[PDB]
């Protein structure tokens, strides 16, 4: 079976079934539709599930010839996601492919700390970290658009901030693990008040155990 | 809330260019954030980004009880200062104060409310929220006995990060509304 | 004590009105004292005196492009308005209204030359110009007229004006209020002065124009209505809750209470806070306070109802730049065909104090983006080209470049004040006259020969016309599908049009079935009935149609079980049958109970007869058709209630996806009479019955309200139920499937269900089974539930199929019910 | 839930049967031992309710009441044992069997003293679940009782509401067919606890607080009045303990979703955290009443009591978390609070002020 | 109803009762029935038509029973027919509607329970009235083209006095599931006590009057 | 409870109103009934039913 559009008409393959029979095979039909979700098709045509697609198939026997014809096809299903909290769902967190756990500072442990400085002095020491933080830093690389002038590429001004910078921590998390840390970039939480600045960052120096 | 969360109704143009740094092929040589450098990416962190944070819950606050505490919030009159921001060429720390008018004759001035800065430097690229910020003076006004009804103005003393220049009225006065109760 | 001044319409006023405003203005144009017009004049712009009459440096003094705008420009109508009324007007000053679409420019306005009917004497008209005093003695302000004030609605278009007048009226939030009405009354500005240098566009010399004064008596007029509404809306109406740093500082000149300023009662209340009670502080009054004829009621309703619609905005940040300037901006996809969006204009001159938006000024281009066949979140791009006054092209880095932003619906209750004709109602509810009323226009209707016919609309159902003709080899109605609801709701629209269409003004009753009857109700059931207009005895035109081309007309062979089937009252088969409809929450799954049930009727009605209401070929040539399924599409929109109560979908429906884009078969061929009925042939529109234009008085199922309906429905889920399972599907014909629960040999009736289908049909296959719960039916039996999983006592169900022409009866050609247990959640 | 009909359907019949026997009671005279009719005498002889809550042999006395109402449904295809309700579990609403209107006799009782049927006034994770729970972490059964106690009369405040005839009061409630359902629940609670202790060694068909008490005998089902053998028989305190000769079984002790060991892990899991509790002195008071806590809501807990009811006084204090509370002001258990409380009366009034004295407030690591 | 259902599926025809077809001129007789028919009531209107007959049944001449028969006749053609003129409330066109001799089959099965009342005891059965008009065969039954002989034969009103020889017979003419016995007790005892009576003088008014 | 319809003068209409009320009249001019303009007109005089 593929989806055809009105449009080009340009279609797409979205796979196939074998169904078992023989001649003196039992009656039978079934009281519920066969399922495929056939959703990544749809998304790769760029075709909304409300534009006119009229679903297309064609059956062959075993041997080459084809047989003509069927089949009442004419239902296409939505299954909305379980997880958005909507009209049919009760609120439940929902599962995701997420790999990494960032986790409070504070909740850290001597030994995550330990990991995660000699993780990320190792991106210190190779040339990688300053390559990073030169994205958002000051030489300019963003020179647009004829273009006069040169800024920095960070945005800052725009509601698609934390966009950006969501992007920034995700690259540098990214580059930190592949460096060996045992744990992903931590976020620290300023809303609680303190006397004093987090272990990681506050003292100049630290006690190394292994060396 | 049952409202957008993975995607914005809000400034829709923004939304798909990519992000400049991310999506040049120099220097961005890594190519998760390269493919994903428009904002429209980067929605829904942990199915794209693989990410987690271990609870999502504020301060000790599951999000059915924050939503609880956010309501009771809207339950009370509330009294905010609007603040138009833009792009200076440095960044700046701008302190609240509260000017009260003593009877004879009209007079002012100074009640430190609260700060908030703004960031910049000199190459930054220009910009203009096309919107307030808000500043809730409520409790302030509380402690002065105030009321959204009675007599005062808002001065913000803007003091950059030099320590020094004290920077003059960059920004349009501040705007006092008020919220009333639900 | 005098009795308050009434700012009259301009094309209302009397020509004793009108003599009295033309001297009376004739007078303080010629006085030099600062009661004068050039006086009053000067406290608008350009000759400035607002920082204080005594300044080095000066800026224009009246206040544009901020919160305060409308409290300043209020203050200084009442300076001019004290002066002609102290000049001899009886009246306050005239506005005229935009609210209503122009075809001219007022005659008081425009006319040079004016003659006073009572003194026989031709003079210059006061209001044709007015004189620069400081300049020269001959210098006048002079005018240009853009043809974009004589803008007429279209199809589907309105005016500029009418759209963003409501635009700002519909904002809650007095400085969201404030930034979309000064734009919405700078249009005339601009159309008004054009590019004339001495002219309304000149923020300078825009008072020296005496149209001003009036133009601005309507722009107070727009604050009053707004004012007014959000007294409706249980606001502050009086007061401004946002910018109250700004209800402090007190207006100039006007505040002024040495010799600039003489008007007592303008210097008292030169605070914007006390601007705002205008009928006690100022002493005038509005005639009327209406946007193009409709009530402040009738306004919020406009306003609501398209609120609810999906709509996307341009939004434009504004700062200020003298001079005036008026910006065009298009909407651009990525392919390079651009198409034209709306447009605006800015007030200004040199002298203005520097202004700034602190907010977004918006734009709605939802009807532009659906024009273009793209959604709000595609690649979509705005430019937009800014011509000051001068005109040049102001470069496009003087603006920042637009926003766009999408407003989702808010789904909630409306009104909505629907046409008294377009609402269908309980058939034993109707008078006398309503019943009068259907007849005579059923008569005509069936009498009619042409397209619009009886013949041709019932032509629809039953043949042997679907496409293409003729090529069929099939027949023309949708069922058994998702889609079946959909396509006889379009057929009785298409119904309901050509009932209005011969005089008709009563919509399709609907009987209601599920309520005990004795018989037919008399509207359907009696034979014939004297006229006393006519002498003459005549038939009653819901008894039976004439099939043409059969040469028969319907017949009704009643069933007794159809009146048996609804005895319980509230016990009855057909009150559980729609309760258990009523349950679904999947409109597919809502479908085929309803469907099943709407055979029922179908097949009792006019039972083992050809050419009857049970055969399906000729069913729709019986009227009571109509009726009945004015009755299964009133249970619909009661679901679609209780959808919209529960929070799943009511709009639209996740099935069949395929269908609802594609629109339907009879009703789309350029042979067809109305249009309407093919501009909704896509099943995707007719989802929601208001959008189509009618209503049902009333939806609830018994004496139930709809939160009361979810509730026995959910104690139904709170009992344990069987049912069984029929998977259906189109037999050649019509028939009914008699079920029996056998506990040993020993068989009864535990239920029956109803097929239609004729000769000609349209193949079909349900996509899940109907079901029946005969639970109560086992709990006759003494049968509790857990005895169907036991080997003993062994039970089955048998199934005896008997055709619409008795009996005949036909070997099991449907698939044998199916157990299904639902306990309890 | 998990009935399978017809096991519904056998019981209403015998609950039908035995609404009027009426001899043995046949229905009202079971029903007075709770109720407001007249139970017993002080030597002189004035006007007791043979009511034995308040006490720590709280639970022998219902569980077997239970059990007298239990038996009533003898032979009467009492074919299975009265079913419990699991409160704990949130619930939208009400359960069937006691809702349905028509031909149910789970809606309501007579009162052949009041001539009336019982009246119902419902008053709007889960609250009983951390209520419970905690209950379930004590040892000492006293410890236990109070908790339990308290849990349990939460649902006879709220059920009933403000009408004299219903489950808030004393007098009437026991007239409720929805009181012993109720119940089975309560009792079953119990018996999951004895699980509890006897999975920890602790004693379970035992208990060594206080030796006092759990010997005197119980009224009514001490009287001589009583025409059924066992009850008297176990009419003792000590006796009653052992649940298995009465001879009933639950489906499952097992709290939602839980082994009995899978429940200790939970709440040993639950005592990681550290956690702040306030404690309060009860002790008698005719009337009955819920009480409103406060620091944000802190509340809240109910109290059941009526006239001519013996007086008690609880030996320990009454726990309730307030944790979230702290969190919901950001205090520290450091930063120091006022804990501020309110106490309403059933009938519409009228939250009078202690009475209760003042709540101690205190911590536990961890 | 204006259409017959046959047992047979088949179509539906015009059922021959509910409208006779007027031929000459042209169709059709429909009927704009009265309230007055209707007396299904609690109480009231009483039964009118009942007490109609039931005057001419308690008269005990031929003459007196045959002008308070007519009358108590009159009623169904007035109420059924209605204002419309085509139709039984004129007598110009009451016999092309079907119901008319569904009508008549009853006010001669009066006829035929009042000899049987006069025969009960001890009165004529004849008609002593009109005696010259019964000696002429009435038009159109004389007529020398009537279709059947048994009427031609029969045409004298001389000789319609019984219907023995006519060859029908009705399954009951008791009305009101009364006794011949039962039904001259209630005659005989309305007969009883002071009595006052509407005097009419009546004649041909040409036409049809309530 | 329904509000009060509004004689609004000729001239005032919008072409809403305008509209509504050029169709109205239209069906009301074709309706055979009672209620319709040919019979309406009536009751004024000259098909005298008086
Ligand atoms: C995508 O990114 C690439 C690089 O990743 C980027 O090209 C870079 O552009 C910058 C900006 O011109 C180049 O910057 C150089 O920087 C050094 C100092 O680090 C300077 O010596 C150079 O010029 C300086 O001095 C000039 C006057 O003499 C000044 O006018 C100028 O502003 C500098 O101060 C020089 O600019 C850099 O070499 C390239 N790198 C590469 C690899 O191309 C590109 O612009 C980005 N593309 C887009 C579309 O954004
Ligand atoms: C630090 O002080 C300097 C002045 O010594 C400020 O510099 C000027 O700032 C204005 C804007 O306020 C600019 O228009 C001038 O071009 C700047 N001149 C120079 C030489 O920098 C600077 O703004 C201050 N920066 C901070 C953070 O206060
Ligand atoms: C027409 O108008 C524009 C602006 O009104 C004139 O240019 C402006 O000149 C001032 C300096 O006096 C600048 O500050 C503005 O930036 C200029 N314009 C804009 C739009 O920003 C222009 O010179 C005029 N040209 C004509 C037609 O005379
Ligand atoms: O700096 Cu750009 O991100 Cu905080
Ligand atoms: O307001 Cu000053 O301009 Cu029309
Ligand atoms: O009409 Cu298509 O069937 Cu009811």
């Amino acid at each position: 079976y593929f989806i055809a559009a009105d449009g080009t008409d340009q279609k797409m393959k979205a796979g196939e079934f074998y169904v078992l029979g023989s001649e003196n095979e039992m009656p039978w039909k079934f009281d519920r539709p066969y399922k495929s979700d056939i959703t990544y098709v749809m998304d790769a045509m760029k075709l909304h599930y409300t534009d006119k697609y009229h679903v297309e198939l064609r059956i062959t026997d075993m041997t080459g010839a084809e047989v003509t014809d069927l089949k009442l096809v004419t239902s296409v299903i939505y299954e909305p996601g379980i997880g958005n909290f909507g009209e049919g769902r009760r609120w439940i967190s929902p599962i995701t492919s997420a790999s990494r756990i960032r986790k409070n500072l504070l909740d850290f442990e001597d030994g995550e700390m330990e990991s995660l400085r000699n993780a990320f002095k190792q991106m210190a020491d190779e040339g990688r970290y300053e390559e990073i933080a030169s994205f958002h830093g000051v030489p300019a690389q963003c020179p647009s658009e004829d273009g006069t002038m040169v800024h920095t590429c960070c945005l800052h001004g725009m509601p698609v901030f934390p966009h950006w910078h969501r992007l920034y921590v995700s690259l540098v998390e990214d580059e930190l693990l592949a460096r060996g840390s045992g744990v992903a970039v931590p976020y620290w939480d300023w809303v609680e008040p303190f006397d004093e600045l987090p272990r990681l960052i506050n003292e100049a120096t630290f006690y190394n155990s292994r060396t | 809330r049952k409202l957008s969360y993975n995607e914005a109704n809000c400034a829709l143009p923004l939304m798909n260019q990519p992000m400049r740094p991310f999506s040049n092929s120099t220097a961005n040589n890594d190519r998760l954030t390269f493919t994903n450098s428009r904002p429209n990416d980067v929605f829904d962190y942990q199915n794209v980004l693989h990410y987690k944070y271990d609870t999502l819950n504020f301060a000790g606050l599951s999000i059915p009880q924050l939503e609880r505490i956010l309501q009771k919030n809207q339950g009370r009159d509330r009294i905010f200062a609007g603040f138009l921001l833009h792009g200076i060429k440095a960044s700046a720390d701008v302190r609240i104060y509260i000017c009260v008018p003593t009877g004879i004759g009209e007079e002012n001035c100074g009640n430190y409310a609260g700060i908030f800065s703004v960031l910049g430097g000199e190459t930054e690229m220009p910009w203009q929220f096309d919107r307030l910020f808000r500043y809730e003076i409520t409790d302030e006004l509380k402690k002065l006995g105030l009321n959204q009804n009675s007599h005062f103005r808002v001065e913000m003393e803007l003091t950059a990060v030099n320590g020094s220049k004290i920077t003059q009225k960059i920004f349009p006065n501040p705007t006092i509304i008020f919220v009333p109760s639900d | 004590v005098r009795g308050n001044l009434v700012r009259k319409n301009v094309d209302r006023l009397s020509l004793q009105e009108i003599n009295s405003l033309i001297h009376a203005l004739k007078r303080m144009q010629k006085d030099r004292s600062s009661d004068g017009f050039e006086t009053i004049a000067s406290f608008h712009a350009l000759p400035p005196l607002c920082p204080n009459p005594t300044a080095k440096h000066r800026h224009a003094c009246c206040l544009h492009g901020m919160a305060t705008f409308p409290q300043w420009h209020r203050l200084y109508v009442v300076q001019f308005e004290h002066s002609l009324n102290r000049h001899g007007a009886i009246v306050g000053v005239p506005y005229w209204d935009w609210t209503y679409p122009m075809t001219e420019v007022p005659g008081l306005l425009t006319s040079e030359k004016y003659t006073d009917p009572f003194t026989g004497i031709e003079t210059f008209n006061p209001f044709n110009h007015g004189h620069i005093s400081f300049i020269s003695p001959e210098t006048m302000t002079t005018r240009e007229v853009s043809e974009h004030l004589f803008e007429q609605p279209a199809l589907g278009k309105q005016t500029w004006l009418f759209n963003n007048i409501i635009l700002a009226l519909e904002q809650t939030d007095y400085c969201d209020f404030e930034v979309q009405f000064e734009i919405v009354h700078n249009s005339i500005h601009s159309w008004l002065g054009g590019k004339e240098l001495y002219s309304l566009n000149h923020l300078h010399y825009a008072a020296y124009d005496p149209a001003f004064f009036l133009h601005h008596s309507n722009v107070d007029r727009l604050w009053v209505v707004w004012q007014e509404l959000q007294k409706f809306r249980g606001l502050p109406a009086y007061e401004s809750n946002c910018a109250i740093e700004l209800m402090s500082q007190p207006l100039k000149p006007f505040s002024f209470g040495a010799p600039y300023n003489l008007n007592p009662v303008t210097t008292k209340y030169s605070k914007p806070s006390d601007v705002f009670n205008y009928k006690q502080n100022f002493h005038y009054e509005y005639d009327m306070l209406e946007m193009n004829g409709m009530s402040i009621a009738q306004l919020e309703s406009y306003i609501r109802q398209e609120r609810q619609k999906d709509r996307v905005f341009a939004g434009f940040l504004l700062e200020g730049f003298g001079s005036s300037a008026y910006a065009t901006f298009q909407v651009c996809p990525d392919v390079g065909d651009c198409y034209e969006g709306s447009h605006f204009s800015v007030l200004g001159g040199s002298t203005e104090m520097p202004w700034a938006f602190d907010r977004l000024y918006k734009m709605e281009i939802t009807d532009i983006l659906q024009a273009m066949a793209l959604k709000f979140d595609s690649h979509f791009t705005i430019k937009t080209k800014i011509v000051a006054h001068n005109g040049t092209e102001l470069p496009e880095s003087l603006l920042p470049e637009a926003t766009i932003v999408r407003i989702p619906p808010s789904a909630q209750n409306l009104e909505v004040a629907i046409p008294l004709n377009r609402i269908r109602r309980n058939i034993n509810s109707l008078e006398s006259r309503d019943v009068q009323n259907l007849m005579s226009a059923l008569k005509r209707l069936k009498e009619d020969e042409s397209d619009f016919g009886f013949q041709t609309i019932a032509g629809y159902h039953g043949s042997l016309m679907c496409p293409t003709p003729e090529a069929p080899e099939y027949a023309c109605c949708l069922h058994g599908m998702p889609t079946f609801m959909h396509w006889h709701r379009v057929y009785l629209l298409h119904f309901e049009e050509s009932m209005r269409r011969h005089g008709a003004s009563v919509a399709v009753p609907y009987w209601d079935w599920t309520m005990p009857s004795d018989n037919l109700p008399s509207l359907l059931g009696d034979a014939d009935y004297y006229d006393a207009w006519t002498d003459s005895v005549i038939e009653n035109p819901f008894l039976r149609g004439h099939i043409k081309y059969e040469d028969t007309y319907t017949v009704r062979e009643i069933q007794p079980e159809l009146f048996a089937l609804a005895e319980g009252q509230k016990e009855s088969t057909l009150f559980k049958d729609v309760m258990l409809m009523f349950e679904q929450e999947d409109y597919c799954d809502f479908e085929v109970q309803a469907e099943v049930i709407h055979n029922s009727i179908h097949y009792l009605i006019g039972g083992h007869q050809k050419y009857a209401m049970s055969s399906l070929m000729f069913s729709s040539f019986d009227p009571i058709f109509y009726v009945h399924h004015s009755m299964v599409d009133r249970l619909w929109a009661i679901w679609q209630e209780l959808q919209k109560h529960r929070k799943l979908p009511h709009d639209k429906a996740y099935c069949a996806l395929d269908q609802m884009a594609f629109p339907m078969k009879p009703f789309i061929w350029e042979s067809n009479p109305n249009p309407t009925t093919r501009a909704v042939s896509t099943p995707s529109k007719l989802f929601d019955y208001k959008s189509l234009g009618y209503d049902y008085d009333h939806l609830n199922f018994h004496g139930m309200s709809i939160g009361q309906l979810e509730a026995l429905i959910q104690k139904q889920k709170k009992a344990d139920r069987v049912f069984a399972g029929f998977l259906l599907h189109g037999i050649k014909i019509s028939a009914d499937v008699h079920l029996k629960i056998c506990i040993e040999a020993d068989c009864q009736e535990a239920g029956v269900i109803f097929v239609l289908g004729g000769e000609t049909e349209m193949p079909w296959h349900f996509d899940r089974n109907y079901k029946m719960d005969i639970t109560d039916v086992l709990k006759k039996r003494n049968i509790p539930p857990e005895a169907l999983f036991e080997h003993d006592s062994k039970i089955r169900l048998e199934v005896e199929i008997k055709s619409v022409d008795g009996a005949v009866l036909d070997p099991n050609s449907l698939p044998k019910p199916s157990l299904i247990y639902a306990p309890a959640k | 839930n998990s009935l399978t009909p017809s096991e519904i359907e056998n019981l209403r019949n015998a609950l039908a049967a035995v609404q009027a026997d009426k001899t043995d009671a046949g229905y009202q005279k079971i029903a007075s031992f709770h109720g407001m009719p007249l139970s017993c005498q002080y030597p002189d002889g004035t006007a007791f309710a043979c009511c034995q809550h308040g006490m720590v042999t709280f639970p022998h006395w219902h569980r077997l009441y239970m059990k007298q109402m239990e038996d009533a449904l003898k032979a009467k295809g009492a074919k299975i044992g009265i079913p419990y309700w699991d409160w704990t579990t949130a619930f939208h609403s009400l359960p069937i069997l006691v809702t349905e209107p028509k031909n149910n006799p789970f809606h309501h009782g007579y009162i052949d003293v009041a001539d009336t049927k019982t009246t119902r006034d419902p008053r709007p994770q889960s609250f009983f679940y951390r209520q419970i729970a905690f209950a379930l972490e004590q040892r000492d059964f006293c410890d236990f009782e109070i908790q339990f106690e308290m849990g349990h009369n939460a649902i006879h405040s709220w059920v009933g509401g403000p009408s004299p005839y219903g489950m808030s009061t004393l007098h009437y409630t026991s007239y409720d067919p929805l009181f012993y359902v109720h119940h089975s629940n309560t009792d079953r609670i119990w018996a999951i606890w004895q699980a509890l202790q006897k999975y920890r060694g602790l004693p379970y068909n035992s208990a060594n607080c206080e030796i006092n008490k759990l010997k005197k005998p119980m009224m009514p089902f001490s009287s001589e009045d009583n025409p059924n053998e066992v009850t008297k028989a176990h009419s003792t305190g000590y006796k009653s303990f052992d649940y298995q000769q009465l001879n009933y079984e639950y489906d499952n002790l097992n709290f939602h979703g839980m082994t009995i060991p899978q429940l200790e892990v939970h709440l040993k899991k639950i005592q990681e955290k550290d956690r702040v509790f306030a404690g309060f002195l009860l002790r008698a008071i005719g009337q009955s009443a819920d009480v409103n806590f406060d620091v944000t809501f802190g509340g809240t807990f109910c109290v059941l009591g009526g006239d001519y009811e013996m007086p008690w006084a609880f030996d320990r204090l009454f726990l309730y978390d307030i944790s979230k509370s702290l969190v919901h002001l950001r205090l520290d258990a450091h930063d120091d609070f006022d804990i501020k409380v309110t106490i309403m009366g059933i009938d519409g009034k009228s939250l009078p002020p202690n009475l209760l004295p003042s709540p101690t407030i205190l911590f536990k690591p961890g | 109803h204006p259409l017959f259902i046959d047992p047979t599926g088949k179509k539906a025809k015009k059922n021959v009762f509910y409208s006779g077809e007027i031929k000459f001129e042209n169709k059709v007789t429909a009927r704009a029935v009265d309230a007055r028919l209707y007396q299904a009531s609690q109480e009231g209107q009483k039964n009118f038509l009942l007490e109609g007959v039931l005057n001419a049944l308690e008269q005990e001449d031929f003459c007196h029973f045959e002008v308070q028969l007519e009358v108590a006749h009159n009623p169904i053609h007035y109420l059924v027919g209605g204002r419309f003129t085509h139709s039984m409330s004129s007598l110009e066109y009451t016999s092309y509607d079907p119901l008319f001799f569904l009508h008549h089959s009853n006010v001669e099965r009066h006829f035929a329970l009042w000899q049987a009342l006069q025969k009960h005891r001890g009165l004529p059965t004849r008609p002593n009235c009109g005696l010259n008009l019964f000696h002429s065969p009435m038009e159109p039954f004389g007529r020398d083209t009537n279709p059947f002989a048994i009427t031609k034969d029969n045409s004298k009103a001389s000789s319609l006095f019984d219907y023995e020889h006519l060859g029908y017979a009705f399954d009951d003419l008791s009305l009101n599931g009364m006794t011949i016995e039962e039904l001259e007790a209630l005659l005989k005892q309305r007969r009883s006590g002071a009595r006052a009576f509407a005097n009419f003088r009546l004649g041909g008014i040409k036409t049809s009057a309530n």
